[PDB]
């Protein structure tokens, strides 16, 4: 009673585009540029990004490729460290890293759909909570209907954002071929903060953002046909057109708004939208809306498998990865990654928020490569299809560590606060999985409340 | 492993209640979204709209600077009007709007048959660095004002008995200097010109008709609110400043009763903000009153403008020798050699340029957030009244953040003394704002202060912000 094998090559792809392009495209850039100023230190830091970005990905190509097991990101440190550093990472990553991108995706969505109605004035808060919460009920209900009808929406989705991100691209080099010149030509007159890492490293912290889900593949895995050539071939296919895309967006973005409008502006694809059509100007929050929905529809599914393979190791209670019989979905995950998506409804604003963590979100990712060169090292027995020159792990561990000195170096309390959160696990944990002879009406009871959910939802335990 | 497995779960999920039960579940999902999307077209339906967008023009946006006379502006060397390229910089950090420049068209004192629109005078250069200075602003966003007046060397500016040929020529100068490239017009002295309302409508009907993004300034000496209330009895787009504001002199009220009454009889119209057409700031006011002044002028509903040299509080009495008219420019220490004197930071362009409590800095600040802020741009104005000698006035458009200006007209220190008086229930003052700057230093910013017991300084000025509310 396996889930599938079901995703293609182009469903791969397509999966990769959606979610790597959702939200940040639209909102980053003003961060980014009052965090740097200069136009061309702006278009540096996005290409170091996309640099960093594809050799990540490419890194772990090669680690998928060696370990072909479901969930990643999460299996190869089991596999490698033990038990601990695993239900450490997936004890704050089943609390806040994941139920936060999806509800800041939906809300964006929200928000942007509704931008024409209320052009100058601000939207309300509610009817955009109200809308990002249908967005996620939908797009939980279509994720458990079925498996195709979410690779048609996402192949549909992405193919919709491509071409809106196409057709900014043409309105801008039209603009820039009308014969008129810009501050792009003197660039870098006000570079300032040049010496200043701190602001280095807050800009990098958004255009990593905006590049977030290029690992979002190896959750899915074991659930394509020929994952041994196929993962690799989507992830090099779909990482550079990303990088081209976001960087000539970011060039065009420039050729028409001035540095100060654009720093002073809070929508700048409406301003765009507005400068370049005056009339029928209501095309690009439409299309920034799409775009979303594509987003969190990816994130949703990559989230539920992430899920379903923690808890067949016994770090989850076995009401989780308990898959449906007739149709094949893993109904108890989805539903509880949608209602905790929802949790986050009542709360002020997140996004000052969402940069808290990443220390950690990239450091994991750190261990991950010295796994794998551990493995590489230690281990030469395994078969690996897809050999990777050394240097290019090395390099990216270096970045990781030059990327989390300065996070020590400054704000180091706002980091010991979130330390001591990821630390918080450990009880739970010990609780729950380290300890055994447990009292047994505490048995009988998790007995009863898993048979319930058993009849109330009509699943079946894996067998195979 | 820690539940049924597939056969018991078959065996006993076979009840025809659960099956009813789920389905009844699945109903209650569905139509609770139904619910939750009705609720959400609900509370968008009932919300207030956004206002509007006035769309205003180019000039709306910022101050105006005039340059008048080239040689004091910069100094030695002013001969050649390119050189003030290099100035542009300067302008674009006071980031103003416009530009009014003086007469260039030759004149030899008053003769009127010795005078050509356009001819530009040779010792201020010629047609292609005119061209190239205009390409120059352009390229730098700064619209150019050029002034005509017939005679700004005579005593008499309209060349006395002539009417009808310089009324023709100006006339033909318009649609020249038009093609040219001009951005707006300025004239001067029209009260010394007979029947001149008729000729200031037909030279707007003119520059209307070549283009929409023009402007036309006129500028007299007549105080009276009558006299310029029939003066735009025929014409309400042009920009009309003299000296009505200016030669007060007194308490705070005054001032208040004539912008009120302004306003009043004008129908809440655009108009033009300054203390006089050719004169400075300090020729009417003492050093004590600049800074209140330039705050008042940056947040009144309409157009500021203002003579060279006064962002940095340029005095004519000192140093002497130089005439009233034409103050040198003080650019740095060695700005004047020809005349020795006081020479010091507090009164030089460099020299202000680092001191954060000068007045160039408070001017750059007043700029900016009168070009940045909506409410500054296009809001609405409500005066209501406060204590024997304080000003008190807020700004608000549709939705955004809200602006209160308070001012103190009298020497000595007193409380607020204020109540709310406040017409637009939606701009009613809270108890709670912020502080943006003040004239005199010794005051923090962005607390939040109890807006009831304000303790009011001599010659000050307050910046209080408040968010929208209901
Ligand atoms: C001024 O221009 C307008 C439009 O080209 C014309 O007159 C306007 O419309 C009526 C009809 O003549 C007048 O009563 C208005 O006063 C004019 N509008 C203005 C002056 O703003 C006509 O071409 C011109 N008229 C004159 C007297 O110059
Ligand atoms: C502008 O200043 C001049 C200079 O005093 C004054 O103009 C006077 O106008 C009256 C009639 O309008 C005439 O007697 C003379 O043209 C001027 N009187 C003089 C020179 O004694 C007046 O103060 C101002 N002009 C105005 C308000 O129209
Ligand atoms: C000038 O006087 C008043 C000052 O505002 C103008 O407005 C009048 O006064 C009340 C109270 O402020 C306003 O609410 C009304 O709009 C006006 N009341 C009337 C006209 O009865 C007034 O319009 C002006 N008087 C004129 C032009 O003759
Ligand atoms: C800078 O500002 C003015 C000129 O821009 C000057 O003010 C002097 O202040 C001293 C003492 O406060 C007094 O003697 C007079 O008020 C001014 N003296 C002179 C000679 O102008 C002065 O140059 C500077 N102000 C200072 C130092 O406070
Ligand atoms: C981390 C991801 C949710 C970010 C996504 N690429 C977006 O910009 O919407």
């Amino acid at each position: 009673v396996t889930l599938q094998r079901n995703i293609t090559l182009l469903n791969g792809v397509a999966i990769i585009v959606g979610t790597i392009i959702g939200s940040g495209i639209f909102v980053t850039p003003t961060g980014v540029l009052k965090e740097a100023g200069s136009p061309g230190l702006a278009l540096v830091v996005w290409a170091a990004c996309g640099v960093f970005s594809i050799v990540g990905a490419l890194c772990y190509a090669e680690l998928g490729t060696t370990i072909s097991k479901s969930g990643g990101d999460y299996a190869y440190m089991l596999e490698v460290y033990g038990s601990l550093p695993a239900f450490l990472k997936l004890w704050i990553e089943l609390l806040i890293i994941r139920p936060s991108s999806q509800y800041i995706v939906a809300l964006v969505f929200a928000t942007y759909l509704l931008k024409p109605l209320f052009p100058t004035c601000p939207v309300p808060e509610e009817a955009a909570k109200l809308v990002a919460c249908l967005c996620v009920l939908l797009l939980t209900a279509v994720n458990c209907y079925s498996v195709k009808a979410a690779t048609r929406v996402q192949d549909a989705f992405a193919a919709a954002k491509l071409l809106a991100l196409a057709l900014i691209i043409l309105l801008g080099f039209v603009q820039i071929g009308k014969g008129d010149v810009s501050n792009l030509d003197p660039n870098f007159s006000f570079e300032g903060t040049k010496l200043d890492v701190g602001n280095i490293v807050l800009a990098l912290y958004s255009g990593l953002f905006a590049y977030g889900g290029w690992n979002y593949l190896n959750f899915v895995t074991e659930e394509m046909i020929n994952p041994y050539r196929n993962l690799p071939l989507a992830i090099i296919i779909s990482l550079p057109i990303v990088t081209l895309v976001y960087v000539l967006t970011n060039l065009a973005y420039f050729t028409t708004l001035s540095t100060e409008q654009m720093l002073s502006s809070e929508a700048v694809a409406v301003d765009f939208g507005n400068y370049h059509l005056g009339v029928m100007s209501w095309i690009i929050p439409v299309f920034v809306g799409l775009s979303c929905f594509g987003s969190v529809n990816g994130s949703l599914f990559t989230s539920s498998r992430l899920f379903f393979v923690g808890s067949r190791e016994g770090h989850l209670p076995s009401i989780l990865s308990m898959i449906h019989p007739q149709l094949l979905t893993p109904v108890p995950s989805l539903v509880f990654t949608c209602v905790m998506t929802l949790l986050y409804a009542f709360s002020k604003d997140i996004f000052s928020v969402i940069n808290f963590f990443s220390f950690f979100n990239w450091l994991c990712v750190a261990l991950a490569i010295i796994g794998m060169i551990w493995l590489r090292h230690r281990k030469p027995e395994l078969e690996r299809p897809i050999k990777v020159n050394l240097a290019l792990p090395v390099f990216f561990i270096l970045a990781c560590l030059f990327l989390i000195a300065v996070s020590f170096w400054k704000t180091p309390v706002e980091c010991g606060i979130g330390f001591t959160i990821i630390l918080s696990g450990l009880p739970v944990y010990f609780f729950g999985v380290w300890w055994k002879n447990k009292p047994k009406w505490l048995l009988q009871g998790i007995f009863s409340t898993t048979v319930l959910c058993q009849k109330l939802m009509q699943v079946v335990p894996q067998e195979t | 492993f820690t539940g049924l497995s597939k056969e018991e779960l078959l065996k006993v999920a076979g009840s025809p209640g659960w099956v009813r039960t789920r389905w009844a579940l699945l109903l209650l999902f569905w139509l609770g979204w139904l619910g939750m999307l009705a609720g959400a077209v609900v509370i968008i339906v009932r919300a207030p709209r956004c206002r509007e967008l006035p769309a205003q023009k180019w000039w709306h946006t910022g101050a105006l600077y005039r340059i008048g006379d080239l040689q004091a502006f910069q100094g030695h060397g002013a001969g050649n009007l390119a050189g003030l390229k290099g100035r542009l910089d300067y302008l674009s950090s006071l980031k103003v709007k416009g530009l009014v420049l003086g007469p260039i068209h030759k004149n030899q004192k008053d003769d009127v048959a010795q005078t050509d629109l356009l001819q530009i005078d040779p010792n201020f250069g010629s047609k292609e660095d005119f061209d190239s200075l205009l390409q120059s602003a352009k390229k730098k966003s700064i619209r150019v004002i050029l002034d005509l007046t017939p005679n700004y060397r005579g005593e008499n500016s309209w060349f006395s008995t002539q009417v009808d040929t310089v009324a023709t020529k100006v006339k033909d100068a318009l649609e020249f200097w038009l093609q040219a490239g001009v951005d707006g017009f300025q004239v001067r002295d029209i009260e010394n010109l007979k029947d001149a309302s008729s000729f200031l409508a037909e030279w707007q009907n003119i520059t209307k008709g070549f283009s929409e993004d023009r402007l036309l300034i006129a500028g007299t000496n007549s105080s009276d609110l009558q006299q310029i209330l029939s003066l735009l009895e025929s014409n309400k787009d042009l920009l009309l400043t003299s000296s009505y504001l200016s030669d007060s002199g007194s308490t705070g009220e005054h001032t208040k009763s004539l912008v009120t009454q302004y306003l009043n009889a004008t129908g809440n119209r655009w108009c033009s903000w300054s203390l006089s057409q050719a004169r400075l700031l300090t020729s009417f006011l003492p050093a004590q009153l600049l800074r209140l002044y330039q705050l008042m002028l940056f947040t009144l509903p309409g157009t500021p403008v203002f003579s060279y040299g006064d962002e940095i509080g340029l005095d004519a009495a000192a140093l002497p020798g130089q005439p009233m008219e034409a103050p040198v420019m003080l650019w740095d220490e060695s700005s004047f050699p020809d005349i020795p004197g006081a020479v010091s930071a507090n009164m030089t362009v460099k020299g202000q340029s680092e001191d954060p409590g000068s007045l160039l800095s408070l001017f750059r600040r007043l700029s900016d957030q009168r070009s940045k802020e909506r409410s500054l741009l296009h809001g609405d104005f409500h005066a209501f009244s406060a204590g024997p000698g304080l000003f008190s006035y807020i700004r608000h458009w549709d939705q955004n953040e809200r602006f209160l200006v308070v001012l103190n007209f009298g020497d000595v220190g007193l409380s607020a003394g204020l109540q709310a008086s406040d017409l637009p229930a939606s701009a009613s003052l809270p108890a709670k704002a912020d502080l943006l700057l003040s004239t005199q230093p010794g005051r923090e910013e962005g607390s939040p202060l109890e807006l009831e017991r304000l303790k009011l300084e001599p010659h000050e000025g307050l910046l209080l912000r408040f968010p929208y509310a209901a």
